[PDB]
């Protein structure tokens, strides 16, 4: 288990995917041109996981960029890291999707899927020990949601034993008041429940509340939200990029974090919360399990933890981590399922993120995530009951039964979380 | 049937065509198979000019379809604040209830149209109105943890 | 002289094997390059250390060991460590993708792709033997490889070597330093499938060795190095009788005769004393009665349980160092009566004693201090059923909800294998209960 193939789809997918490579590359000492300016040998241990060595002692990120809108080409290209990507790894269309999940999944995006698989085979063939994939996208739009899920299903057909991992940004009217996004989100969730192994739920509603009510951002911007995102993608992937005990294996994480196949939607959290220009172990541990420090708008005190992972970063007492962690599990034992013994896994990493000296990342599989899905299902139902804009979708070939089947599939998911939240071993 | 072309004309936002068909006796209050009048469609697809002209030509601002949706239901749902106020200016019933027990307040709260919420409250929207499942605008705010919405409904 | 082959499977077995063979070389006087100056018979020999080391024409002593793992990281540390030149390069076999802490991946899907090569390489070591008596197998209970590959290996070994003995050193999972949440599942699955193919198994409870490191060695947060140093010291004491002159447990067959009254209850308990931090280099020397007395204290056991609860079915005392025989008989005499030690009505209420008059060796960089005399008691008590009751409980909690079970079914395994394994366990606990408790 070594190489991973990164894929970013749509405006949001490339917008947060680009920042991911800017952040992690800074941690590994890889300047924009690709030369290693780091001063530690640890910055190169698990470097091959995300990068390729293309001679000259350089590193080309193993990434693929897609989007039906040609406009995203300029934005990423003209970015501070827009040239460190492969010109051959740019698959962009001439026609957008216009917040239409159908255009991305059935018409426009479908015609553009074969070309994407080309660049995907080019990267995998050149992988000595490919372990899986990771896709960044939004669920509200049409490309990343509609086309991104179709590409997920195609890849899984060719690489059925590899791990498919997604960073899925959930739609919220607080950030984009578009009434067709509950459609797209719900249609996509229907796909993600079947054709992915691990999904990080990055909730725009929670990102907006963190900036507005905590970060003091009256008018938060996509840069403010993506800052919180980028930091979270770096924390959750820390053990895949640097040495440590939490091995470096997407499949061992999925074996230990997913007790039931459809319940693979993870609630991330990060602490401390910081802005863009702006605490001991007890705070980090406590703050990690605080609702205000979750990247999804749900209160973990409303449900029970099935499994949890915690990534600590920085120089800190290792025995102090075992003590305080052991403490929160006892004081909060009512919020963990008793029928999964030792369901909390901890590990520290030396190199912390820039600007910070000690951080903590929380990855939780929690039944409280149904609240996020209850939100989207309600908005979907409000719109579906009136048949508002259904012709935008049926006009592309979709059958009205896909909405219903998608709506039933998600109500079942909620019912499933509720089933293990009231499940008791005594 | 000029009633059929006025429905499409309003759906697609063809102002000039809407005016033409009315001059030739088009039924301003004609409906489609589901009970939608041209005013319903103008309110859904946010055609503010077609809405004001229809209201000046006998359109029933409180018409309901087979599902009980008044034009103000659909404008509140879709999130057209300008059209909501125009419809309110013409006697649209702010507390109209559809077949799911939803009022205009309910749909605005669910979809997060916080501006439209404040307008409905300022025109007499009944905050104690329950739907078929006993939910009220405030209840929806509590169950979804929408602090912004909750503060607006408390005021 | 009859040869023994040692097999180390998965990270746990490999790392502990590396520490054991280091110790083996220190006790016997073998250099890391394999040269044994004190061996006057170059190119071969019938000595007792040849059961564990073969000899080349040039005077190289090569362990009779095989290292197998489904990923190469841990074994790569063995190919570049100090004793890199000691092992046969072809007896370090590695795959590419490990069993993802999944018993089924190690036994059905992944393990299936290397089992033939493993056998061929083992068969090469056996052809060099003039009287092979069996195998020693080091593995973890909780890893996908340690559990799933190991069961598959044991099954193959009973087919190609039906008459040879197979002993086990098994790592029992402890939460303080565990890796996977499914480790109880893998533990139950490998036990049930290995039970009929294993003659004798010494379980090492990571929690027991962990606490011993913290209490006796004053190590705040023990790691795998600290843990394995102590395991290697205890393993050395169990296999000393096979590598030196002696009269107690001189061959693998004798392990069963003295410790296993019935085939299914082949889980002896190991107790060792004394453990003293190297920071107390001027400690007062414990007497033969002092170390002997400490072998009946639960705090020194290799598996956490309370032998006061159960009955003893057999007891062996293996001493090392300055130990006068009459001092042992006096220690036994009092401790026989000065404590509630109950044997079963159907066993000779006796103690077997062997003495090796050389003090234990300590490795440079270790946590233990040198001692003039030490003792390892191997006993078969019905109290070790407590360890099984702890595993089976954790198993039952998850399996009731069918938590994590799909991971097993998607990798060749059938869901019915969980139930029959748990029943087999339920029978094992009643095997100990039909003996007494
Ligand atoms: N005492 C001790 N225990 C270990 C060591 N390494 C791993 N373990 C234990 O073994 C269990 C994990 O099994 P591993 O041996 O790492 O797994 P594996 O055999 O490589 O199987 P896979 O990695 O899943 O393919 C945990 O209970 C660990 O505590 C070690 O060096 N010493
Ligand atoms: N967190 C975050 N969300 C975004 C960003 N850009 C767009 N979104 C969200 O993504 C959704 C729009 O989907 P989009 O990606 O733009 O459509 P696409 O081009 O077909 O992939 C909206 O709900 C936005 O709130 C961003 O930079 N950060
Ligand atoms: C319920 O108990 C457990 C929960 C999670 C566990 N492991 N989790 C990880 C997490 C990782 O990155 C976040 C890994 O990096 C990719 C990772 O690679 C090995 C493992 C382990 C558990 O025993
Ligand atoms: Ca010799
Ligand atoms: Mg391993």
């Amino acid at each position: 288990m070594r190489e991973i193939v990164h894929i970013q789809a749509g405006q949001c997918g490339n917008q947060i995917g680009a920042k991911f490579w800017e952040v992690i590359s800074d941690e590994h000492g890889i300047d924009p041109t690709g030369s290693y300016h780091g001063d530690s040998d640890l910055q190169l241990e698990r470097i091959n996981v995300y990068y390729n060595e293309a001679t000259g002692n350089k590193y080309v990120p193993r990434a693929i960029l897609v989007d039906l809108e040609p406009g995203t080409m300029d934005s990423v290209r003209s970015g501070p890291f827009g040239q460190i990507f492969r010109p051959d790894n740019f698959v962009f269309g001439q026609s957008g999707a216009g917040n239409n999940w159908a255009k991305g999944h059935y018409t426009e995006g479908a015609e553009l899927v074969d070309s994407v698989l080309d660049v995907v085979r080019k990267e995998s063939e050149s992988c000595d020990c490919l372990q899986g994939f990771q896709l960044t996208h939004s669920l509200g739009g049409g490309t990343g949601s509609g086309m991104g899920t179709l590409l997920i299903s195609k890849i899984r057909e060719e690489y059925p034993d590899r791990i498919m991992n997604t960073f899925s940004v959930m739609p919220s009217p607080k950030v984009s008041d578009t009434v067709v996004e509950p459609y797209n989100a719900t249609l996509s969730v229907h796909q993600l429940v079947e054709n992915t192994d691990e999904t990080y739920c990055i909730d725009n509603e929670a990102l907006y509340d963190i900036c507005f009510r905590t970060l003091k951002l009256t008018t938060p911007t996509y840069g403010d939200l993506n800052h919180l995102v980028s930091a979270t993608m770096s924390g959750v992937t820390t053990c895949l990029r640097f040495p440590g005990q939490l091995n470096a294996d997407l499949r061992k994480l999925a074996v230990n974090m997913v007790p039931f196949p459809r319940l693979h939607f993870f609630m991330p959290g990060f602490a401390p919360l910081t802005s863009r220009g702006s605490l001991t172990v007890p705070e980090l541990t406590q703050q990690m399990f605080d609702s205000k420090n979750m990247m999804a708008a749900c209160d973990p005190r409303h449900g029970r933890y099935l499994t949890v992972a915690a990534i600590f970063r920085g120089r800190m007492s290792m025995k102090e981590v075992d003590e305080q962690m052991l403490n929160v599990q006892n004081k909060n034992s009512s919020y963990f399922v008793e029928w999964i013994p030792n369901n909390v896994k901890t590990a520290v990493c030396d190199i912390p993120p820039r600007g910070l000296k000690m951080s903590a990342t929380f990855i939780g599989n929690s039944t409280a995530i149904q609240e996020l899905f209850k939100r989207i299902s309600e908005q979907f139902t409000a719109m579906f009951r009136r048949k508002a804009f259904l012709h935008w979708y049926t006009g592309e070939g979709m059958d009205e039964m896909e909405f219903t089947e998608a709506e039933s599939n998600m109500n079942d998911l909620v019912s499933e979380y509720q089933q293990y939240q009231d499940a008791t071993a005594d | 049937d000029l009633g059929k072309k006025l429905l499409e004309a309003a759906r697609a936002g063809q102002d000039d065509e809407v005016r033409i068909l009315m001059a030739n006796g088009a039924d301003v209050n004609a409906t489609d198979a589901s009970g939608l009048t041209p005013l319903h469609l103008a309110a859904t697809y946010g055609h503010l000019e077609i809405v004001e002209v229809l209201l000046k030509h006998g359109a029933d601002v409180n018409a309901i379809d087979i599902m009980g949706s008044t034009p103000l239901h659909l404008a509140a749902l879709i999130g057209h604040l300008e059209i909501v106020e125009v419809l309110l200016k013409h006697g649209a019933d702010v507390n109209a209830v559809d077949t799911w027990g939803d009022t205009p307040l309910h749909l605005a709260a669910i979809m997060g149209h916080l501006e439209i919420v404040e307008v409905l409250l300022k025109h007499g929207a009944d905050v104690n109105a329950q739907d078929k499942f006993g939910k009220t605008a405030f209840d929806i705010s509590i169950d979804n943890g929408n602090e912004d919405l909750a503060e607006i409904l408390q005021k | 002289m009859r040869e023994c082959i040692s097999i180390h499977v998965g990270q746990a077995g490999v790392q502990i094997g590396n520490a054991c063979w280091e110790l083996y070389c220190l006790e016997h006087g073998i250099q890391p390059d394999g040269q044994m100056p004190s061996d006057k018979t170059i190119g071969g020999g019938d000595d007792s250390f040849n059961t564990f080391f073969s000899e080349t024409g040039a005077g190289k002593h090569v362990p009779r060991a095989v290292f197998v793992d489904l990923e190469p990281t841990v074994i790569d540390e063995v190919r570049t460590g100090t004793y890199r030149q000691l092992f046969h390069p072809e007896q370090l076999i590695t795959g590419k993708e490990d069993a993802a802490n999944n018993y089924a991946r190690g036994h059905y899907t992944i393990g299936k792709e290397i089992i033939d090569l493993v056998l061929d390489r083992i068969r090469k070591l056996a052809d060099q033997c003039t009287g092979l008596q069996g195998f020693l197998v080091f593995h973890s209970f909780g890893g996908g490889t340690g559990s799933g590959f190991t069961s598959l290996l044991m099954e193959r070994l009973s087919v190609d070597y039906g008459k040879k003995s197979k002993l086990e050193f098994s790592i029992y999972p402890a939460p303080q330093v565990s890796t996977a949440v499914v480790e109880p599942y893998n533990s139950i699955l490998t036990t049930h499938t290995t039970l009929e193919h294993s003659d004798c198994a010494f379980m090492v409870d990571n929690e027991a060795i962990y606490d011993i490191c913290r209490r006796n060695l004053d190590i705040e947060r023990p790691t795998y190095t600290n843990l394995n140093r102590l395991i290697s010291q205890i393993v050395s004491s169990i296999t000393a009788s096979l590598r030196f002159d002696g009269a107690l447990n001189v061959d693998l067959t004798e392990f069963q005769t003295n410790l296993v009254p019935y085939p299914r209850i082949h889980f002896p308990l190991a107790t060792y004393a004394p453990v003293i931090s190297a920071e107390k280099a001027y400690h007062e020397q414990l007497s033969v009665a002092e170390i002997t007395n400490a072998c009946f204290e639960p705090a020194n056991q290799m598996v956490k349980c309370d032998p006061r609860h159960g009955k003893y079915m057999a007891c062996c005392l293996l001493y090392r160092g300055d130990v006068v025989p009459k001092d042992v008989n006096a220690a036994i005499a009092t401790i026989k009566t000065k404590r509630s030690i109950q044997f079963v009505d159907w066993c000779p209420t006796g103690f077997k004693v062997g003495i090796n008059y050389q003090p234990p060796t300590v490795v440079p960089g270790g946590d233990l201090a040198k001692v003039q005399r030490a003792v390892c008691m191997l006993s078969n008590t019905t109290a070790i059923a407590e360890a099984w009751a702890r595993l089976d409980h954790k198993f039952d909690l998850m399996y009731a909800k069918r938590a994590f079970v799909h991971w097993y079914v998607g990798e060749g395994m059938e869901e019915g294998e969980f139930s029959e394994a748990r029943e087999d366990m339920a029978a094992l606990e009643k095997d100990y209960e039909e003996v007494g408790v």
